[PDB]
């Protein structure tokens, strides 16, 4: 070849464990492994000057090794890294023919500005890990993807986030001082544990709503008013009891809206009970019975219509 | 077990000798002599003729320095 | 406030002498001008100040470059909503006399009103209405009992 050719680099990445997600600051932390490999005849050496077959560098980054040996090497960085990165088993070793490889075990925190918790707790998120070469594409470029281990690892016990699928891709992005640099992206699609939220929140809420609804069969309106007044307090108690699983984000989610609607209906029940008590006091029990029938017919329809509206406006 | 291949190389990988199959083809032998001031040697034993998964083949290796009588040693391993 | 985290920090020069600096930063800034008296209907200003550490007779800011959008859009909702922004270059007094240049970026922000309204004010209005409606009754024992219960309900909602 008359023209110079870019050096080809093979890259691979594996995820071991997701160790945390911050929903207010929009970042997450992950533990995994990274591996790089390339071929450069300028790194070759002769065995007879050292009596060894492998020359190795330990506990040093690629930039430090390049500065020490005064040769260009394919340095890299994490695009959305927040703070320092913890590294273990960092080693670079080279063969006499010029084949070099890099290994690292890392723990890093990455910013995720694309988070969207509007559909909480039914939301689905994307965890993106980006590795960018710090050199122009005319010096080094990613060429192949190596699968040394499973991309997503299995661990004992249950997890808060469940990974549904993953993908890996190599693209090109604009670089400072012009030209272009390679990018390697790993994307994880995750979802929450639905049974936890369902069983912990929705069934007790449904039972409380049913308790507030069933009291309209009574014809003694004092008992109805007393039970409604008690059930409103029970609803408030349950709401703050579950307040621990209610993230404070500064904007409304589906769960908050549902709780607000349920509270408003529960208070309207007490108001209607007071009105019926007064009507029975005046001597118009027929109107009170008619109101009881109307409420019994109307309330579940209102709940169903609200659920349908929420599904239309948030899930289609 | 099938007879494996034997060869001798220095610490850098430069070949020095290769094994010879005897007429009673049940063993492989090797010989070499030292010329340089300090010689560091590496002994290679491999049975990767193909890709067969033979299993648990086991071999006996006898090695000696300044001991040409390794065919019939008699004495138990002596020296260092 | 404290140390600053920096990424992709690089300086590069051309043979003609043209040089440029680039940095990606995450920083925490003090804001003594905050005023939360009108909470939650308060409005705040986020000011970012960059000052040259050299006298104005050596270096001075001359032009403003808009390489990207000053305020970037991100997926999902935000707690703070930016209404407008501005950028300006001024001069401020410098130690050992003279003057140094300053580049200031100001953001005007406000809170999410629907969140507070729907989460706080409607239930409070309903509780107040429950306390008000009981005066139509002519059985005062029931009125007293419902008032006593509604006070506890109000306290429960307040701490909730």
């Amino acid at each position: 070849s008359v023209f110079l050719e870019s050096d080809l680099v093979t890259v691979g990445l594996a995820v071991d464990q997701i160790v945390g997600v911050d929903q207010r600051s929009e970042n997450f932390s992950v533990v995994g492994t990274l591996k790089l490999s390339w071929h450069d005849p300028k790194l070759g050496f002769s065995p007879d000057q050292c009596g060894c077959t492998v020359k190795s560098f330990e506990d040093a980054s690629i930039r430090a090794v390049a500065g020490e040996i005064n040769l260009p090497l394919p340095s890299f960085s994490f695009y959305n890294q927040q703070g320092n990165r913890w590294s273990q088993n960092q080693v670079i070793f080279v063969t006499p023919d010029g084949r070099a490889s890099y290994f690292e075990r890392f723990t890093v925190t990455l910013q995720a500005p694309d988070f969207d918790f509007l559909a909480y707790p039914f939301d689905r998120q994307k965890f993106s890990i980006k590795v960018d070469l710090a050199v122009p594409t005319n010096m080094f470029i990613f060429n192949e993807i190596e699968r040394f281990q499973q991309v997503v690892g299995d661990q004992l016990g249950e997890e808060e986030w469940v990974v549904t699928s993953y993908s890996q891709e190599i693209t090109e992005v604009p670089f400072e001082r012009g030209s272009t640099n390679s990018r390697f992206t790993t994307t994880l699609l995750v979802k929450r544990n639905l049974e936890y939220y369902i069983l912990r929140i929705f069934v007790p809420l449904f039972l409380i709503i049913s308790v507030s609804w069933v009291i309209f069969f009574l014809k003694d309106y004092g008992r109805q008013l007393e039970v409604a007044s008690g059930n409103l307090l029970v609803f408030v108690a349950f709401n703050f009891t579950i307040s621990g699983d209610l993230p404070r984000l500064g904007y409304l989610t589906v769960l908050d809206r549902f709780m607000i609607v349920s509270f408003c209906l529960t208070a309207i029940v007490v108001l209607i009970s007071v009105c019926q008590k007064r009507l029975g006091a005046v001597g118009k029990q027929a109107v009170a019975a008619q109101i009881d029938t109307w409420v019994l017919v109307i309330y579940p329809l209102v709940y169903s219509l609200y659920i349908i509206w929420v599904y239309l406006r948030f899930f289609t | 077990a099938p007879l494996p291949r034997l060869r001798l190389t220095d610490s850098g990988g430069k070949p020095l000798a290769f094994g010879l199959i005897d007429q009673p083809g049940e063993s492989v032998e090797l010989n070499y002599t030292c010329d340089q001031d300090i010689c560091e040697l590496v002994v290679h034993v491999d049975g990767t003729d193909g890709q067969k998964d033979s299993g648990e083949a086991v071999y006996r290796l006898l090695v000696g320095i300044n001991a040409p009588n390794l065919r019939e040693s008699g004495q138990t391993p002596v020296g260092s």
